């Protein structure tokens, strides 16, 4: 079986996600051809489905949003939501759904996936704040987009230690980091510690010093 | 409404369950409860459908079952090519339409079992200036690679603020994540202490900071 | 033998696409001279019909439908809307009344609903008249019968 | 769940209560309504709460029903109340003949 599906991957608030799905073989009429997608943190949300008839069976939580058709014809089928906004950023599977009832009770050979970001603008570059403090002290990459970001310590002159961390998407859409450096305890306030944060999208350079408290 | 577990452990080659529960208005009615297999990247396979079915192709060591208001799947015999992230989906009526659950990261082992090694750092003078406020909860070397979070004030949770990252692997080969919480500067202030509380299998792992 | 005739049933304001994954013909399916009316969306009211089928031919008609036993109480609102769900079928000489059971039972096929299937001759030149509520199972063609023949039980080859 | 090889004998009573009053009483407003499913047998039962002659006393009522449950097969109850649960199942034993007489054994 092939179960393909393509589209608009990147768009901003407000517009329309449109996408369509096509297959081999195991024609309509057999079953309920669905929509499910999953936000790229968690989850696996059902959002919608059809039959060859092109009769519907909505999601009542997207409904008034989501749209979906058929082109028997052409044996594939599309969808259409909506008043977009940020929180429907996700991997969108169409999958084939065995028809029973009036339903789709379980879903065999689901598709690929296509990434939907429906993020907002704009490249934006970072704040960087310290971190005060055997012990450890680090930087604060925070609200910067889009990704990724160095983070130098010494310039370049410090490695061991270094656990620069995976950056979280925030609710406000920018990315937000932090590195961390372990050190000997009663060996601080004799030595220096820049961080050297670089954003080349925006373009933005920190040479951020740390101290302790 | 399915509730599954966060993460479930276990050797290779051992007996491992994984527990759908569920209300009234999905499994409680006459409505079946089926399962999918997602592999890292792929997408999921169709696993347990009808309570207790398997479709071909699909072992023996997959196992379902359902009683009463919840349901249940069963591993036995443990490999690499298991480990992969599980669901299980069934359909609502008061809703009006099908549910999944939350998912299941079966990890399976083949290394220790480190724990966290958190470390939390307060907010910032510079940034308490600007008139925000973030506490930074970092956590490494922990195996496997599935935590669970909760933010407290000294001693009452924050369901707000907090944003937290997906673990990844480490270069140790181990694993990592942080996570963030964001206040007003007077929230800071006006209370005796913030602690980040990281439940790893059967340990809870916490650090605190007051202000100053 | 049976020579069947279409009797002629539309209808307007439900779904009658109903389908199983038991009765698989090159996917989910259904029987083949019965149609599953359901309602046109999920727990949406199923309207009260009345339909009927005069036997226009010189044989005894024979008339076939069957009732819709859901799983629970919540899927016969899922398919046919709240409210109790009631057949009436009557012709010159017969006047029964046929209520579904949803209940929970075990799995059968791995379905644990059931479609339990009634029947009727409409002598010559009389009229079949369904009333309905919902949870049936609309017949699309009456039979009627060839003639004569045997009809035997056995296990071995025919020669 | 019927474990063993041969056919069990499935029995459970309904409880016709002697007014909707008394009925409300033991379980409770609302209608009641017992379901028994099975691979061969699903039905309703509701009770018949009314007023009718006095039977050693009383006015109440138990009926009972039964089912051939085959092996390997569930039998399912789903109860709102006057249901009369049963304890325990029957197998046959084996062969035996019946009969009805009026005179002392020999
Ligand atoms: C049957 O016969 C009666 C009277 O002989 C007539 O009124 C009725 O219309 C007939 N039915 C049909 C289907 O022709």
């Amino acid at each position: 079986l092939q179960l393909q599906e393509w589209g608009a991957g990147l768009l901003k608030p407000s517009e329309t996600l449109s996408l369509t799905c096509a297959v081999y073989g195991g024609s309509f009429s057999g079953y309920y051809w669905s929509w499910i997608r999953q936000p790229p943190g968690k989850g696996l949300e059902w959002i919608g489905e059809i039959n060859h008839s092109g009769g519907t069976n909505y999601n009542p939580s997207l409904k008034s949003r989501v749209t979906i058709s058929v082109d028997t014809s052409n044996n594939q089928f599309s969808l259409k939501l909506s008043s977009v906004t940020a929180a429907d950023t996700a991997v969108y599977y169409c999958a084939r759904g065995v028809w029973e009832g009036s339903g789709s009770d379980n879903f065999d050979y689901w598709g690929q996936g296509t990434l939907v970001t429906v993020s907002s603008a704009s490249t934006k570059g970072p704040s960087v704040f310290p971190l005060a403090p055997t012990a450890a002290l680090g930087c604060l990459v925070k609200d910067y987009f889009p990704e990724p970001v160095t983070v130098s310590w010494n310039s370049g002159a410090l490695t061991s230690g270094v656990h620069t961390f995976p950056a979280v998407l925030q609710s406000s859409g920018l990315y937000s980091l932090s590195s961390v450096v372990t050190v000997p305890s009663s060996s601080l306030g004799t030595q220096t510690y820049i961080c050297n944060v670089n954003h080349k999208p925006s373009n933005t350079k920190v040479d951020k010093k740390v101290e302790p408290k | 409404a399915l509730t599954q577990p966060p993460s479930v452990s276990g050797a290779p080659g051992q007996r491992v369950t994984i527990s759908c529960t569920g209300s009234s208005s999905n499994i409680g009615a006459g409505f079946d409860v089926h399962w999918y297999q997602q592999l890292p990247g792929t997408a999921p396979k169709l696993l347990i459908y009808g309570n207790s079915f398997r479709p071909s192709g699909v072992p023996d060591r997959f196992s379902g079952s359902k009683s009463g208001t919840s349901a249940s799947l069963a591993i036995a015999g443990l490999q690499a090519e298991d480990e992969a992230d599980y669901y299980c989906q069934s359909y609502d009526s008061s809703l009006s339409g099908v549910v999944f659950g939350g998912g299941t990261k079966l990890t399976v082992l083949g290394q220790p079992k480190a724990a966290p090694s958190v470390t939390l750092f307060p907010p910032s003078s510079e940034e308490l200036q600007a008139n925000k406020a973030t506490l930074v909860c970092l956590i490494s070397d922990f195996y496997p690679g599935a935590v669970t979070v909760a933010w407290k004030a000294d001693s009452s949770p924050v369901k707000a603020g907090v944003e937290t990252t997906t673990p990844s692997k480490q270069s140790n080969n181990k694993y990592a994540a942080s996570s963030y919480l964001s206040l007003t500067p007077e929230q800071w202030k006006s209370h005796r202490s913030y602690s980040c509380q990281v439940t790893h299998e059967g340990s809870t792992v916490e650090k605190t900071v007051a202000p100053t | 033998g049976i020579d069947k005739e279409a009797m002629g049933f539309t209808y307007s304001g439900i779904r009658t696409n109903g389908a199983t994954s038991a009765c698989r013909r090159s996917g989910s399916s259904f029987y083949a001279e019965m149609k599953w009316l359901l309602s046109n969306t999920d727990n949406a009211a199923f309207p009260q019909m009345t339909k009927s089928y005069k036997n226009t031919r010189k044989s005894p008609a024979l008339i076939v439908w069957g009732i819709h036993h859901s799983v629970s109480t919540a899927e016969q609102t899922k398919l046919y809307g709240s409210g109790n769900k009631l057949v009436t079928v009557g012709s010159s000489n017969y006047q029964q009344s046929f209520v579904p059971s949803p209940g929970a039972r075990p799995q059968v096929n791995g379905l644990s609903g059931r479609i339990d299937f009634h029947w009727l001759m409409l002598n010559p030149n009389d009229t079949v008249t369904f009333s309905f509520n919902g949870a049936f199972i609309a017949p699309d063609r009456a039979s009627f019968l060839r003639g004569k023949s045997m009809g035997i039980q056995s296990g071995v080859q025919v020669d």
